[PDB]
């Protein structure tokens, strides 16, 4: 479904302290790092004055298989890596 | 033009052509519909236990039929089962009645000089022919009957 | 009776062999009076291959056919009056549109095609199907209409625009028959995997996947009123009940061998076109065969030439266009003058043996 | 000009009908010489046809033939197809019935290419797939010796992977392909797949030392 | 012959490359897809195995040898729980086809799993499938010596298929044990289903006249005559 | 009688049997007016929007003719609002997008009973 | 003579009896033109 | 006379391999649960590993014994008829299937 | 061999979950793009 797509996965350390954050979607922006396939890229940054942007680097479905966010792809919960998550388990 | 060339550079061609049919190929497309009918005919009347083996010899009983037919030889299969055989004769008829028409039209445009391919006035006269000896090979009949 | 109910105690009192026999027993079909021929149409130049009639003010149908035109051919005196000539292959499916004044006519050329009636002239050319097409439907009140053919899949197009927008990805085989009703399920296909979807045109997905058939299932019908649909495998005839998928009821077909059509009336009255020439009417809120006849080819022509390729109702349901492959189009008159008394038809006998009910 | 027929040529016309059927005699002449395509057309339709009778006539057929040839006087292959026999042994009879009232080695050679064209059946393609396949059957036999060989010297190389022929070109080996997973299933298949992976470890553990 | 394992996995390739090209070109031909499923087995990778088997059923999951084969490649490796999963997936995908519900019975009757056979020919004759799942079910009870359990399945089995040579199986089982309390039971039930259910008409005249023969030889056998003489004249009567 | 339900539960003996043969007048009723009207406007508003997806994303220029920010993410923790980015007119629109193939995974839950009906079965080898 | 029994009436159609250029459907023409 | 379907085939099958596992226990006497996991949903059976080796022993003895059934019959119609002229194994194969139609 | 029948046709199955190129063909160009209704 190319008009009914899912809101991005992304951390609340990404997204950092500030409250509202001016995200730019770009509707097919680069492609996943994973499935090699597009995706709508979202980027935006922490401050009005930072000097970083944060990609989404991953689709959502590689986001959701996978249970991390698209910027860092630590693990949603426990906000962990997935090697060191597959281990604890 | 210059639109879809550059699209063509930065994305490559789609892979899902699909071709129109064409004086190309309307001969192979049309035996491509003629197959399947004649496939699903037969596959219907089958009781049961038919696979993808004995669906490819009978079909092989539609094309032994046509050459029959276009040699004006009687097509007789010694142990052909009924139902089976009235589902050829009544399509190798229907390819019959498309094969003389495209005759018809075709020997009208070419005595009117309305652009005729070159091959087709070789094919054109190709199927006259057999159809004045089936016309000949009839009217010996009817003389000996 | 209740003998059976004490003796040998049920669990669901209907599910037994005798209690569903025993219902038969005590219901009658509705009479319907029977067929005859009355008009015998030979214009094509190949087989008659579809049949649509004029859903307004009853006027014309219009024939396509194995010589690559669809004729028009009008309904009470049976004259030809126009050829509509515009496709290279045979013409095997011919939708005429309510609300338009649009015809739809697909072929095995791959393409599927739009005639303006108040102009005669292709407009608004339709492209996309890998393989032959083989049936139209028009949606009512959406402005879409339906392709289907040899590709499995069923393709949802904008009249306007011309755009494939909704495309049904669930068939194993080549799709025979596909119809469009109001609502959901909006589309209703059938194909040779034996299998009758009911589609979620929105979601694009299946609402429900009708197994009940043995081999293809060449042909469906919908039912005028009383929202049903009856599909027809090379044995069996089933009538289905759309927003439920539920198996309404089990027709008394037997040896009837490939329908090859189906026509449901608002008399109902279904129509079955068999291949073997057989054609044969039944009761639609029974199943009961009450009518069988047979045709006659023409003067000369093979034994294979007597079979019905397709059939419509008219506007009125009094009248029955079939096209055969006799390169024919015969017209069937439910005679007047026939009553219950007289013209009782087959009798209602179900049976045990056969395990349709 | 005009050869006979020996029997060595009736042979290979019965055995090239028997292989290419009736209606292509220019590819049954090329395996007979000195032989057209129409002489060996009219031969088996004359001769070697085992349909055609070569018997005698019986007392009937002799008194039928005579009705015939003043029916049709005189129409030879139109009386040979109501008597069912070859035309010129029904004017020979015919004849005769009348008179009643009285008052090596290149032979060897041309044989032995036609029992090698008749043995033959594949083609070009075929034959040069056939001839490939061989070549690349053979490339592997040598590139394993020759690792064996240097893993005989202590050198140990890996096998080269055939290179991608396009871009999404596959490897089978590291990847489980379109894998589908067994639906799940109420049994709890849990064990099972314990002992399968165990016996697999086992297999190529033992395929390290032993081989195969 | 293969020495080491980098030489297995180089011909582990050449192969899975090979039948992975004949299925791309022919998604058809079942008989390929299991020769490559069988290749799988060879090579004791049991997750590839199952998957060719898996994407074979994709194409045609109506074909009885693909399903029969897959099942015993689970049995063949010892893997009980997934063949009790696939066969629960055959019968619930084909429930007409016969071999996918006797190739669940005969392996639970390896393992003596005498519940689980009895379960699932409960569920096999609520489909009402036909005489031969039955008669395969009151011969499995015979075995398991439930005297009162197949006296309970030919109370239904007359309700899935009625006429007498169900009727008269189920006094074949009576007289072959000689208990002359239930014979004659089975046999008052079997006379008067007849006349209850006289206007349906799906009992023949030749086919009553086997019931009221073998009930009255039965009764002479039994030496009370006047029983074998009185339901002539009321059989006579009640059908003229 | 252990396992009873847990042997092909998908599959009940009500599939098979027929409705109308208890009774021939069961009433099937056609859709209600309302109820065309509400099935109406939502496959057409949904198809609207399938085509304004078409037209806007080709490359025509005359094709604009013819034809959801400030969402919540982390539980409503951050009010993030979503803009788009003023396009290049020509750099190529949608960098991601390549002609390129994929096959598709088939998402099989629940097994469909394949409901045909019991077996006139026999044949001699005419066929 | 001829077959189907004379109930039913037998036609052989091989020419049109409208013109091409016919309109099949009559056109909406609601306002009188004058013009 | 006439073919055996489908149905009735499976069944002598079936009562074939009855037979098979009677006299199977008969050989072994001449000699001499359920538990339904609730969080997962998942049901496990208790049965003896000899049996279930048994049944794995079994399948893999009537698979090599049909497939040395038909080897056997592969290696004798190969060296029974060599009358009517063939070029290769695929052509003996068809001309022998002519023969059984007629 | 090389020259064979269909056994089956190309499905659209396959074409639906392929990436699309979104070229611009000259018979997708706009035209009647105005339906008439029935009165
Ligand atoms: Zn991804
Ligand atoms: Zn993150």
């Amino acid at each position: 479904d190319e008009i009914n797509e899912p809101p991005p996965n992304i951390c609340e350390q990404c997204l950092g302290d500030e409250a509202n954050i001016r995200m730019t979607k770009i509707p097919q922006g680069s492609e996943c790092k994973i499935c090699t396939l597009p995706f709508t890229l979202y980027h935006f940054k922490t401050s009005k004055r930072s000097n970083n942007i944060i990609k989404t680097l991953i689709c959502v479905r590689c986001a959701t298989q996978r249970n991390i966010c698209q910027c860092c792809m630590l693990d949603s919960r426990w906000h962990i890596p997935i090697q060191l998550r597959d281990h604890l388990i | 033009y210059i639109g879809n060339l550059i699209t063509r550079q930065f994305e490559g061609r789609s892979n899902e052509i699909v071709k129109t049919t064409t004086k190309q190929r309307l001969d192979a497309y049309y035996d491509l519909e003629l197959r399947n009918s004649v496939m699903d005919d037969i596959l219907e009347m089958m009781p049961e236990s038919i696979r993808q083996k004995k669906a490819r010899t009978i079909l092989q009983h539609l094309s032994e039929a046509w050459r029959c037919w276009k040699a004006n030889i009687p097509w007789d299969v010694p142990g052909m089962p009924a139902p089976i055989k009235k589902i050829i004769e009544r399509y190798i008829k229907s390819k019959a009645d498309a094969w003389v028409s495209a005759a018809h039209y075709n020997r009208e445009r070419i005595k009117r000089g309305a652009h005729v391919e070159k091959t087709m006035v070789k094919k054109n006269l190709g199927r006259l022919t057999r159809l004045w000896i089936k016309n000949e090979q009839e009217r010996q009949r009817q003389i000996q009957k | 009776s209740a003998f059976v109910n004490k003796i040998f105690q049920p669990e669901v009192a209907e599910e037994l062999i005798v209690n569903r026999y025993e219902k038969l027993l005590s219901q009658r079909p509705e009479w319907h009076a029977p067929w005859k021929l009355s008009r015998v149409i030979n214009g094509h130049l190949g087989w008659v291959r579809c049949v649509a009639i004029d859903p307004v003010d009853n006027e014309w149908f219009i024939t396509g056919s194995n010589d690559t035109t669809m004729k028009v051919w009008d309904l009470a005196t049976g004259k030809l009056k126009t050829t509509l000539a515009g496709h290279v292959m045979t013409v095997r499916d011919v939708a005429v549109s309510d609300r338009h004044p649009y015809l739809f006519s697909v072929s095995e050329d791959k393409t599927v095609k739009c005639w303006d009636l108040e102009k005669n002239q292709i407009i608004r050319d339709y492209y996309g199907h890998l393989s032959g097409v083989r049936t139209v439907s028009i949606h009512p009140t959406l402005d879409l209409i339906a392709t289907a053919g040899r590709d499995s899949v069923i393709k949802l197009w904008d009249m306007r625009t011309r755009i494939p927008v909704i495309t049904l990805v669930g068939h194993k085989g080549p799709i025979n028959q596909v119809q469009c009703t109001p609502v959901d399920p909006q589309v209703v296909s059938s194909s040779t995997d034996a299998t009758v979807r009911l589609w979620d045109v929105v979601a694009g997905k299946t609402m429900k996947v009708l197994t009940h058939h043995k081999r293809s299932v060449r042909a469906t019908a919908l039912h005028p009123k009383e929202f049903s649909v009856a599909s027809a495998c090379t044995d069996d005839i089933r009538s289905w009940g759309l927003a439920e998928g539920s198996l309404l009821t089990n027709f008394e077909s037997e040896k009837t061998g490939i329908i090859n059509t189906l026509s449901i009336n608002q008399d109902d009255v279904l129509f079955a076109g068999g291949d073997n020439g057989v054609l044969s009417f039944y009761d639609y809120k029974s199943g009961h065969k009450y009518q069988s006849l047979a045709t006659r080819e023409m003067v000369g022509s093979l034994e294979g030439e007597r079979s019905v390729l397709c059939s419509t109702f008219d506007k009125t349901g009094l009248r029955l266009i079939t096209g055969e492959a006799d390169k024919s189009i015969k017209i069937w008159k439910q005679d007047e003058t026939a009553t219950k008394e007289s013209e009782p038809g087959l009798a209602w006998n179900p049976n045990l043996s056969a395990k349709r009910f | 000009k005009g050869g006979v027929w020996t029997n060595v040529e009736d042979q290979i016309l019965k055995a090239a009908v028997q292989k290419y059927g009736t209606h292509q005699w220019s590819k049954v002449a090329s395996l007979l010489q000195k032989k057209t395509a129409r002489q060996s057309e009219l031969r088996w339709n004359e001769y070697l046809n085992p349909k055609l009778n070569f018997t005698e006539f019986s007392k009937e057929e002799d008194a039928q033939l005579l009705d015939l040839a003043r029916e049709l006087p005189n129409q030879w292959r139109t009386i040979a197809d109501m008597m069912a026999r070859p035309a010129q042994v029904c004017v020979e009879r015919y004849n005769r019935l009348l008179e009643s009232e009285d008052s090596e080695d290149e032979e060897k050679e041309m044989l032995a290419e036609a029992r090698a064209r008749l043995l033959n059946t594949q083609g070009k393609k075929a034959t040069r797939k056939i001839r490939e396949r061989m070549l690349e059957e053979s490339k592997r036999i040598a590139e394993l010796q020759k690792r064996r060989e240097l893993k005989q010297a202590g050198i140990n190389v890996a096998i080269k992977k055939p290179k991608k022929k396009y871009g999404t070109d596959i490897d089978y080996n590291e990847d489980i392909v379109y894998e589908q997973a067994p639906m799940p299933g109420i049994y709890d298949t849990s064990t099972e797949d314990r002992q399968i992976k165990k016996k697999f470890e086992q297999f190529e553990r033992k395929v390290n030392r032993k081989g195969l | 012959d293969i020495l080491d394992l980098e030489e297995l996995r180089e011909y582990q390739r050449r192969k899975r490359t090979e039948y992975e090209g004949y299925l791309k070109r022919n998604r058809l031909d079942m008989g390929q897809w299991i020769r490559y499923a069988q290749f799988e087995i060879e090579q004791h990778d049991m997750r590839r195995a199952r998957s060719i088997f898996e994407r074979a059923l994709l194409v045609d999951s109506s074909f009885i040898p693909l399903w029969i084969r897959y099942i015993d490649a689970e049995l063949k490796v010892k893997c009980i729980n997934h063949a009790r999963n696939l066969m629960n997936r055959a019968i619930s995908t084909l429930p007409r086809v016969d071999k996918l519900w006797y190739k669940y019975l005969i392996v639970e009757e390896s393992l003596n799993n005498v519940e689980i056979v009895r379960s699932l020919y409960t569920k096999w004759c609520s489909l009402e499938p036909g005489v031969n799942a039955w008669n395969s079910f009151v011969d499995f009870e015979i075995r398991q010596k439930n005297w009162n359990g197949v006296r309970e399945i030919y109370s239904k089995y007359v309700m899935a298929h009625p006429q007498m040579q169900t009727w008269l199986k189920w006094v074949r089982f009576e007289n072959r044990h000689g208990n002359t309390e239930f014979t004659r039971s089975v046999y008052s039930l079997a006379i008067d289903t007849v006349a209850n259910l006289q206007n349906l008409q799906i009992w023949s005249d030749m086919e009553v006249a086997k019931l009221v023969n073998s009930f009255a030889h039965w009764e002479a056998a039994q030496q009370e005559y006047e029983r074998s003489s009185a339901l002539y004249q009321i059989a006579i009567e009640k059908w003229p | 009688a252990i396992l009873t339900d847990q042997i092909a539960k998908n599959v009940k003996l009500d599939d098979f049997i027929p409705k109308r043969q208890s009774n021939f007048e069961l009433s099937v009723p056609l859709p209600t007016k309302a109820e065309i009207q509400e099935c109406t406007a939502r496959t057409k508003s949904y198809i609207q929007r399938l085509v304004n997806a078409k037209l806007a994303n080709s490359n025509n220029r005359a094709s604009s003719r013819y034809v959801a920010p400030a969402n919540l993410l982390l539980n409503n923790s951050h009010h993030i609002e979503v803009v788009s980015k003023q396009m290049d007119p020509l750099l190529p629109r949608f960098v991601g997008k390549k002609a390129r193939k994929v096959v598709a995974p088939t998402e099989n839950d629940e097994v469909v009973p394949v409901l045909h009906m019991d077996g006139g079965e026999a044949d001699p080898n005419e066929w | 003579e001829h077959p189907y029994g004379k109930e039913v009436e037998v036609l052989m159609e091989t020419k049109n009896t409208q013109s091409p250029q016919t309109p099949l459907v009559e056109p909406v023409t609601e306002r009188t033109k004058l013009q | 006379r006439g073919g055996i379907s489908y149905d009735q085939l499976a069944k002598l099958s079936y009562e074939k391999t009855l037979r098979n596992l009677a006299t199977q226990t008969q050989n072994s006497s001449k000699q001499d649960k359920v538990q339904k996991d609730t969080k997962t949903g998942k049901i496990t059976i208790a049965d003896d590993d000899k049996l279930v080796n048994k049944l794995a022993v079994s399948l893999q003895s009537e698979s090599k014994k049909r497939y040395e059934a038909r080897k056997r019959q592969m290696q004798n119609a190969k060296t029974l008829y060599g009358v009517e002229s063939f070029i290769n194994d695929k052509n003996k194969q068809f001309n022998e299937k002519l023969s059984r139609e007629s | 061999t090389s020259h064979r029948p269909q056994l089956e046709a190309r499905s659209g199955a396959k074409a639906a979950a392929y990436t699309p190129t979104g070229i611009e063909h000259a018979r997708l160009l706009p035209g009647h793009t105005t339906l008439k209704y029935r009165k």
